[PDB]
């Protein structure tokens, strides 16, 4: 009847509204990786480049310090999509259980 | 009812940094120590304002004595608004409780 | 349909404010790194050591060290994500100008994401409200 | 009475929980303080190498750093076991009162 | 439940009071019902107590320091072969868990007269030096411990008493009234 | 029975988190105490004259030349700076751990009992 | 959605936006006065006066501090008033977005 | 300096105002004291602080920290006895700080003993 109609009307809406949840959620994750490379890769790396660790500021060169920002940036960007889709599929399932209570 | 909770924020407002004082109050005893512990071995500074003020023991001696006293002084301003806010929210509690029950 | 207008009425105004605050975090990282310009540009010096001044060196939170600082002309800039380089006063100048704008547009980007999320939610809602 | 028997199982419960999460990064900060040494061992020698205990990077010879930083390896190298010593007994201690809960019930 | 007909003595003291349910096994014949009396609290030093648990390895080291002295106290109990052990107040969870390591139930935080009932039930004594323990101290004779549901409640019977017998009045009423009417006149006899 | 313990359960969880939130954050304030001590440790360890890369401002850092080891801060008083002796500051770098650890650590058993007070309500709320 | 209401909210959005960067700058200017006061509190002229920028504290007389302190004020104050007439202009359209909302 | 909730005058909302009005309060009790040592005093007769409205410790600290020996907590009638018998003329004011109104003692000591 009207109980299943609201469920898909919820889940696509959960997907619909969750389009905002994943919008804000993975944003700053992308943002930090870029500003780093955006600031690093733009400015001259040509001379010696610090490997920066809290207790140890390592002296290295560009060849070492530059590629570290490229690879795991893309690697993290691959992984971050999963948890939100989980949270949204959870948001899909959880709210699918919630509208079902009060009839 | 909001009447129960109404004046408690204004209350804890004046209580908030007053608590922060009471650690400073404790460390005001310690700066009295660490001023007395400093004969000038290493520089003494009241840090007040974004400018570092070069300072002295006797300049900070009354001061830390004045601070500790003053760091006891923001206690009484809350002690003013302590029984202001907790007492009138104590009357308010019955006011809109029954009206909303009514 | 009565469902289109209100779902357009609700979300669009609802997101109109959402377009402001993501523009308010457009400018959130602006003044933060903007004050960094001054702290550099004051201490920027030529003909003498960059920041030749007196100092209490900040080693830690509870800790400082008095001294004459004066270095060469250089600044070691943190660009984030475990990468530092050693820049001189100008690379320090310009690369610091960058943490302004590229940080400015970090969560600036989520505004026009919420621009059409303002738009797309109602349209998908009303058509699904027809599915309803 | 099972109250302190239920009380001891709660306290030693959250006692042991810390030794698990720390011990692995202690191996890491062991391994990384080897690596950060290897990281400066990457470039054979430099004066612009820094090792420091704070916001200060106090300019240090990478050699004394190699010592200090393998020493910094040895710092986190040791802390794994004293946790594992924490990890060892506290796991059993929470069940000590639990052993008292259940027997008296089985009794 | 029961009825003054089937109301009849068991030796020592039949323990109703703290028993709404078995805390001491179910039925114990040879194994010794054992009174552990205060003085089961830890010693972090030899006879002493040092600083207690604070941070990581004190949880280990100190609560271990607590445990050995008690494990040392524990052994002397298990050495006399108990299974049930009734420990009145002054119990360590340290004192029980090795009694648990011997799978010998250590019954904690139970009243004095009750233990004196139990010190009259198997007629053992109350331990005056819990650091050096004897089966002559607690769990004397062969002893018995039997926790029986009669009507509603499990009833610990610590029996086969040493001390010159000992015997307590089993009072079984159908209700507690038909129980009580007897006991009140019974109270005349037991006084006479 | 149940609804009053549905109502009373509200505050006890906060009393949990009141104590849960507070104790965790004082280790952060202890971080600087050993830090500054350690920052003063390696400070005295090497010498005066080492280059000091010190925070200029965010996204940047500034170098510097260390001319004073024995010149070392303590923060006590109110807004106040006491530059202390290398051992003095260390002692307070040390000692400021000691008092703060006391106020910090006392919070953990009270954390449990607020839950033991909440958990007791949970049961009687469910029972 | 109703036209004015989107503009109303977008204008109600901007009204707050503009007085934001107005108000944040008062207490700093005020602290710049307080900073002028604090050097003036103790060690007025009687010693070196350093001034804190970054990690270095520039040694000089008393008045150079307050001069720099008074300096950032008016600068920061012009920053205050820069969005002031911008608050003026924004809500005058909002009141219209109030007027034309009930009018339409 | 003037009171609200202490010798430190405290307007109560947020703690920077009451921190800054110190610059008001602190300087005065210092200068009011600095004024005490301007004319100068070896002993200060100070009657009881309840024979006062109140006496700033902030001052009184920096007061004795300019090294003037003082007796506080003395009866004004003592002072009245003292204003006459040793001729220390009553001082209600810093204009009234004067070598005449500031009595001349041959010797002034304290004995905790005997």
């Amino acid at each position: 009847s009207a109980e299943q109609v609201i469920a898909g009307f919820n889940r696509l809406r959960q997907e619909q509204r969750g389009l905002a949840s994943k919008a804000a959620e993975l944003e700053m994750e992308l943002n930090e990786h870029s500003l780093v490379i955006d600031t690093l890769k733009e400015v001259d790396e040509t001379r010696k480049c610090y490997r920066m660790v809290g207790g140890v500021l390592v002296e290295r060169t560009v060849k070492e310090v530059l590629p570290a920002l490229e690879n795991n940036k893309e690697q993290i960007q691959k992984i971050i999509e999963t948890l939100t889709q989980q949270l949204q599929a959870k948001g899909k399932e959880l709210n699918e259980f919630r509208e079902k209570h009060n009839i | 009812v909001e009447k129960y909770q109404q004046l408690q924020k204004d209350l804890s407002k004046s209580m908030s940094g007053r608590q922060k004082l009471e650690a400073q109050l404790t460390e005001n005893n310690i700066v009295k120590e660490e001023l007395a512990l400093l004969d000038g071995s290493n520089v003494v500074f009241k840090l007040l304002g974004p400018v570092l003020v070069k300072q002295e023991l006797g300049e900070a001696r009354a001061t830390v004595g004045k601070r500790l006293d003053y760091i006891t002084a923001e206690i009484k301003r809350y002690e003013s608004q302590l029984r202001d806010l907790e007492r009138q929210s104590e009357q308010q509690r019955e006011t809109l409780a029954q009206l909303q029950q009514e | 349909v009565l469902k289109k207008l209100d779902e357009q009425y609700q979300k669009y105004k609802f997101m109109e404010l959402n377009l402001a605050q993501k523009k308010r975090r457009l400018k959130g990282q602006i003044p933060e790194i903007k004050q960094t310009l001054e702290i550099l540009k004051y201490m920027q010096k030529k003909k003498e050591s960059t920041n030749s001044m007196e100092t209490r060196f900040l080693l830690a939170d509870n800790l400082y060290c008095k001294a004459s600082v004066p270095p060469t002309d250089k600044m070691c800039l943190w660009l984030g994500a475990n990468v530092m380089l050693e820049y001189d006063i100008d690379e320090a100048q310009a690369l610091l100008e960058k943490n302004l704008s590229t940080a400015t547009k970090n969560l600036d980007s989520l505004e026009e994401d919420l621009d059409f999320l303002r738009d797309q939610f109602t349209t998908t809602e009303v058509n699904m409200a027809r599915v309803y | 009475a099972f109250t302190e028997l239920q009380a001891k199982v709660i306290d030693t419960q959250q006692k042991v929980k810390l030794a698990d999460i720390q011990i692995e990064q202690l191996n890491r900060t062991k391994k990384h303080a080897h690596l950060t040494d290897t990281e400066i061992m990457t470039l054979v020698d430099e004066t612009n190498m820094y090792e420091g205990v704070g916001r200060m990077f106090i300019l240090q010879s990478k050699e004394a750093i190699h010592s200090q930083l393998l020493e910094k390896q040895k710092i986190a190298e040791e802390k794994i076991k004293e946790l594992e010593q924490k990890k060892s007994y506290l796991e059993r201690s929470v069940k000590e009162a639990e052993d008292n809960i259940r027997e008296m019930l089985m009794a | 439940g029961g009825i003054i007909e089937d109301s009849c003595v068991l030796r020592g003291v039949m323990i109703n009071k703290d028993v709404t349910h078995p805390r001491m096994r179910r039925y114990i014949k040879n194994p010794r019902i054992v009174l552990l009396d205060s003085s089961l609290e830890y010693k972090k030093g030899e006879s002493q107590t040092d600083i207690e648990i604070t941070r990581e390895e004190d949880f280990t080291r100190i609560l271990q320091m607590e445990e050995e002295y008690i494990q040392q106290l524990c052994e002397d109990i298990i050495q006399l072969k108990p299974d049930v052990v009734i420990t009145e107040k002054g119990i360590s969870d340290l004192a029980q868990h090795y009694l648990m390591r011997a799978n010998i139930t250590a019954i904690r935080r139970v009243r004095k007269t009750d233990n004196n009932r139990i010190a009259r039930a198997c007629g053992a004594r109350i331990v005056s030096r819990p650091e050096e323990l004897r089966e002559d101290d607690v769990g004397t004779g062969a002893g018995l411990l039997e926790i029986k549901k009669i009507g509603d409640e499990y009833f610990t019977f610590i029996t086969d008493c040493k001390d010159p017998k000992a015997c307590t009045i089993l009072l079984r009423g159908a209700s507690k009234e038909i129980l009580s009417e007897v006991e009140r006149n019974l109270q005349d006899a037991m006084q006479v | 029975n149940l609804p009053q313990l549905e109502m009373l359960k509200n505050q006890l969880d906060q009393e949990v988190e009141f104590l849960s939130t507070s104790i965790a954050q004082l280790k952060v304030v202890q971080t600087k105490y050993v830090e500054a001590k350690d920052c003063l440790n390696v400070l005295n360890k090497s010498n005066e004259g080492k280059e000091l890369l010190v925070p200029l401002t965010s996204s940047m850092y500034v170098p510097g030349k260390l001319h004073d080891v024995e010149h070392v801060l303590i923060d006590v008083g109110t807004g106040y700076y006491v530059e202390k002796t290398a051992e003095d500051a260390k002692d307070f770098f040390k000692r400021k751990i000691d008092f703060l650890t006391k106020q910090m650590e006392k919070i953990q058993p009270a954390l449990q009992e607020k839950h033991a007070m909440k958990q007791a309500v949970m049961e009687m709320m469910s029972q | 959605d109703q036209q004015k209401i989107n503009k109303f909210a977008r204008n109600t959005s901007r009204i707050t936006e503009l007085k934001e960067e107005i108000e944040v700058k008062k207490k700093q200017l005020q602290n710049l006065e307080d900073a002028c006061d604090d050097i003036m509190l103790a060690d007025d002229d009687c010693l070196m006066i350093p001034y804190q920028i970054g990690d270095v504290f520039i040694s000089h007389s008393q008045e150079e501090t307050q001069e720099m302190l008074e300096e950032a004020k008016k600068n920061l104050q012009e920053e205050i008033d820069a969005l002031e007439s911008r608050v003026e202009s924004i809500q005058r359209v909002l009141a219209d977005l109030k007027v034309q909302l009930y009018a339409k | 300096a003037p009171k609200t909730d202490m010798d430190n005058q405290i307007v109560v909302s947020d703690y920077a105002q009451m921190d800054r009005v110190l610059r008001e309060e602190r300087a005065y009790i210092l200068n009011l004291v600095k004024q005490i040592k301007k004319t100068g005093c070896n002993v200060l007769l100070i009657q009881k602080s309840i024979l006062r409205d109140a006496l700033s410790d902030l001052a009184l600290h920096f007061l004795n920290k300019m090294k003037i020996m003082v007796i506080k907590d003395i009866e004004r009638e003592d002072i009245e006895f003292i204003c006459k018998t040793i001729g220390t003329k009553p001082v209600a004011h810093i204009d009234q700080f004067t070598a005449d109104m500031l009595g001349s003692a041959e010797l002034a000591e304290e004995v905790n003993l005997n």
